């Protein structure tokens, strides 16, 4: 839980605290695109069983 | 708080029904967002009673001030801006709706008839709300900025 | 004698209300069809040269035996003016041999020399049998088994950039492997083009499919779906639950060497890796997916700079390279340069002191550069709910409960 | 429609005073108009007044807010996808599907 | 009244304003109220399947 | 400005006209088009393409092809060297003068972001000019300048309505 980067240069550590606009944002555009992916997989998912597709063992 | 973000009179008028007694059929009811943490105890008394059928009148005076009034009052429309004004509905609607979802997503797993439709317009209620207020915005942004000087 | 006389018939049938018993006079044929069918389809192109055209053509790729003599030129340039704009209308009610004209015509100039032309032609053949928002048929299968041996990849993804959605059966007219083919090419050819998601998503559609027994396919989608998500990510992406069970029963410890790959990959030591990858050099290269294996040996040194990002935010070309273990600072300050140019991580050098800074800071949200893709971002799942609330009245008007 | 019937005619008194303005600058200066220094002073003023704001600052300020309403959105159109979605989702998995 | 001109024209550019959005709120009115009516017909149509 | 509308016709031509393999200078553009708008994937597959008898007639397209491995290695100063080699004027001189100038901006857009500091030899060379004419070209843009060190230091550089009422309409139903 140490939220702090390191300045090698000097030897320094700095706090890092996080921008809470930036945090809400990234992830809403980030788990909209997931959805829209699955979304893509369960429409082509429908299809699939739809027409009864699969191979056969025998 | 709704009045303002809805942007229209948010009202009602009711009268209760006697303890024995029990209505008649004939009742719609149009659906509003109610918080879950408050469903409940509107849910129990909610058939108990009976709303009125509201109407809003005004004198001649009245009607004629009014009308004086405006002259210098579409000054206010346009420098309206219901976000700030009504800040802490909107943010907190977010925590309800997020509840009633929730509900409904664990509702299609394992275990009040499909809480997903509630929250879907709710969803819409909110937001809704969220996009005519910048609709105004905008429209003042092409008013008052946009002229070159 | 007999031969001369269902010409006709093909006519009389065509510009009626009623072309159905054409359904039953391609599928009859009479089996052995003589030389004599070369004249037949030369007096012939009346309203738009008819079904008449696919019976004939579907039976010369059929021969397996001298194409048709060594002027396969004259069979090619047969089938190229049907494609073009001749079309017709109900190629859609008979894909029975219409999805065997595309199949054969590939098969050949697979092993032929090379389709470059044979691709341009495929594309038309989709588009009359396909109707709206494309329909996975088994052309698209074929037209990048064509545009992947032939090195050009470029005219295929016209289609590869639509999910279709919907399988064009008809009359059957659809296997169980020409599914597999389009996700497992389709993959391969965003590999090399290097769109990684794109690449991931279509190997994944191959593995989900049902299969009673393990199918060839499937086991070569995984192994390098298995680097594809070991160079986009620095981790094993996991599969829908509803992969088939021959997968992770068989196809998966099948697949070891790879798996044996990520087992070295977590632990962010490219050395170590190296070794792994000289090991079973064989078992990599004799899938021919070798270089692919060696891009993660380059992505794994991409992701330990990667880290770098969440620890330090200033740091020498020197610590970096005794760090990230490339050694020397130009080797450094070499993928310093090269991620950056890319755009894998916000840093920037200080030459003169001899050191790197990491900005560490993209975009705040503040202009219209995000309020365009969040238009736009937002259209595509409304798009989605489109296609959802069509798919939703779809099922309006089918049977009972 | 009952929303922007607040705007509508409340811009209509904006045009509506501003137009009658510009109609007194035209016809004043062409003459006949009675000329008078004193009111056309203040409308110098007026029109140079506006650009109502163009500072860099105030921009990025209206921008921050437009993104953070469009977040709202993007969040409230997946959530009626996800709805609509599910409408389907169910319809299909009984019609078709055998549970 | 050297420039009452350069007066004029900043009033116009906003006399154009006031019409560029008086006129652009009326379209979008009329398009909420059509795409509302839009969706009402179509309605009509999905619940008239059922009384087959 | 106008090599895109121009190489659309050289990829049609590919699958257009030949019954597979196109003609020698419509080889030696594509490949050089796609350097222009930094394909490289593109260009690598091109090349594998051709057939080994153009290849080996004309030695021309092998000095555009060299000069697509300094784009892939990333040899700045190597690519410089490249385009100043092979005069195939008409077809693909006109291009190969375009080609070096793209890839200046980019040597310049990166090295102006990726770099606080940097040496002057080494700038000067990855954006192609000498040390000179790198010296001047930046102090016309008002970027800092080192002497005794050699270190230059980088300055880093209805419509609405419309589409509001849709996404209401849209949640509205």
């Amino acid at each position: 839980l140490i939220s702090a980067r390191v300045d090698s240069h000097s030897k320094i550590l700095y706090a890092r605290d996080v921008d809470q606009r930036s945090t809400t944002f990234e992830k809403s555009l980030l788990m909209g695109k997931e959805f829209q992916r699955r979304a893509k997989a369960m429409m082509l998912r429908a299809a699939v069983l739809r027409n009864q597709i699969h191979v056969k063992s025998p | 708080t709704r009045t303002i973000s809805a942007g229209k009179v948010n009202l009602g008028a009711f009268r209760t029904y006697p303890k024995g007694y029990k209505p008649p059929d004939e009742g719609p009811s149009e659906y509003q967002t109610i918080p879950l943490n408050k469903i409940e105890d509107f849910g129990v008394h909610c058939k108990q009673y009976y709303a009125l059928e509201v109407s809003y009148f005004k004198s001649s005076l009245d009607r004629k001030l009014l009308e004086l009034l405006w002259n210098k009052y579409w000054v206010n429309t346009l420098s309206s801006s219901s976000l700030l004004t009504n800040a802490d509905y909107t943010t907190g609607q977010v925590f309800d709706l997020s509840e009633k979802l929730e509900q409904s997503e664990a509702q299609l797993g394992r275990g009040s008839e499909d809480k997903l439709a509630k929250a879907t317009r709710d969803s819409c209620k909110t937001t809704i709300e969220a996009i005519h207020g910048l609709m105004s915005q905008v429209i003042k942004d092409k008013l008052f900025n946009q002229i070159n000087i | 004698s007999a031969l001369e006389q269902f010409v006709n018939s093909v006519r009389q049938l065509s510009a009626q209300g009623q072309m159905t018993q054409l359904c039953e006079l391609i599928n009859k044929s009479g089996e052995l069809l003589a030389k004599n069918l070369s004249h037949l389809d030369t007096v012939l192109g009346a309203l738009d040269v008819q079904e008449h055209s696919l019976g004939v053509l579907a039976v010369l790729f059929v021969k397996f035996s001298m194409p048709s003599v060594p002027d396969f030129e004259t069979l090619f340039s047969q089938v190229q003016l049907f494609i073009s704009t001749c079309n017709g209308e109900h190629i859609r009610y008979a894909t029975d041999t219409f999805a065997g004209l595309c199949h054969q015509l590939t098969n050949a100039l697979v092993e032929r020399k090379q389709p470059l032309r044979g691709i341009g032609i495929l594309k038309q053949a989709i588009d009359k049998m396909q109707m709206n928002t494309n329909q996975l048929t088994s052309i698209h299968a074929d037209l990048c088994q064509l545009c992947l041996l032939a090195k050009c990849f470029k005219p295929a993804l016209p289609y590869l950039d639509v999910d279709m959605m919907d399988i064009c059966k008809e009359n059957g007219a659809y296997d169980a492997k020409h599914f597999l083919c389009y996700y497992y090419y389709g993959g391969m050819i965003y590999t090399g083009l290097k769109n990684f998601e794109r690449a991931l998503y279509f190997y994944e559609q191959a593995i989900t499919t049902p299969a009673m027994a393990v199918s060839h396919i499937m086991l070569e989608s995984y192994k390098k779906y298995i680097l594809v998500s070991l160079i986009l990510l620095g981790k094993v992406q996991q599969l829908p639950k509803y992969t088939s069970q021959i997968v992770g029963r068989f196809i998966k410890p099948l697949s070891n060497a790879y798996h044996e790959l990520a087992q070295v990959y977590s632990t962010n030591n490219p050395s170590e890796l190296r070794n792994l990858v000289n090991k079973h050099s064989e078992t990599f290269t004799r899938d021919n997916n070798m270089g692919l294996v060696k891009q993660c040996l380059s992505s794994l040194y991409k992701k330990n700079i990667q880290r770098l990002t969440k620890t330090f935010l200033t740091l020498s070309l020197q610590d970096m390279a005794s760090r990230v273990q490339l050694s020397g600072p130009q080797e450094a300050e070499k993928y310093v340069l090269h991620m950056i140019e890319d755009g894998e991580i916000f840093a920037s050098i200080n030459q003169k002191d001899g050191m790197v800074s990491f900005h560490d800071n993209p975009e705040k949200y503040n202009n219209p550069a995000m309020l365009h893709n969040i238009d736009q971002e937002m259209l595509k799942c409304i798009e989605l709910d489109e296609r959802l609330k069509a798919m939703d009245q779809e099922i309006t008007v089918n049977p009972q409960f | 429609a009952e929303h922007l019937i607040a705007q509508h005619s409340a811009i209509k008194m904006l045009h509506s005073r501003v137009k009658l303005i510009l109609e007194y600058v035209k016809a004043s200066e062409a003459g006949e108009v009675p000329f008078n220094h004193e009111i056309l002073r203040e409308a110098y003023a007026l029109c140079h007044c506006l650009p109502v704001l163009s500072t860099d600052k105030f921009k990025t300020d209206f921008y921050d807010q437009c993104n953070d309403v469009g977040l709202m959105a993007y969040l409230g159109t997946i959530t009626k996808t996800c709805n609509t979605m599910n409408q389907f989702v169910n319809k299909f998995n009984v019609l078709y599907d055998r549970q | 009244r050297q420039d009452l001109s350069a007066i004029a024209r900043t009033l116009q550019e906003w006399c154009v304003g006031c019409e560029v959005v008086l006129s652009g709120i009326e379209e979008q009115v009329s398009r909420a109220n059509q795409h509302k009516e839009q969706q009402l017909g179509l309605k009509q149509q999905i619940e008239s399947e059922v009384a087959n | 400005f106008s090599f895109k509308k121009l190489l659309d016709q050289c990829e049609n031509q590919e699958l257009e006209a030949p019954g597979g393999i196109a003609t020698p200078p419509v080889y030696g553009q594509l490949l050089a088009l796609y350097l222009l708008h930094n394909d490289m994937n593109n260009a690598r597959y091109l090349w594998k393409r051709i057939p080994p008898a153009i290849k080996s007639a004309n030695s021309e397209l092998g000095g555009i092809w060299s000069v697509g491995q300094r784009i892939w290695q990333r040899d700045f100063p190597g690519i410089y060297t490249t385009i100043n080699a092979h005069q195939w004027s008409e077809t693909v001189q006109p291009i190969m003068e375009a080609l070096r100038d793209a890839t200046r901006r980019r040597a310049f857009a990166l090295v102006s972001q990726a770099y606080t500091s940097i040496i002057a030899d080494d700038f000067a060379a990855f954006v192609g000019l000498p040390v000179e004419e790198a010296v001047k070209g930046i102090l016309e843009q008002g970027w800092q300048a080192d002497s005794t060190t050699r270190m230059v230091l980088p300055r880093k550089p209805e419509q609405q309505l419309a589409r509001l009422t849709d996404y209401v309409a849209f949640l509205e139903n």
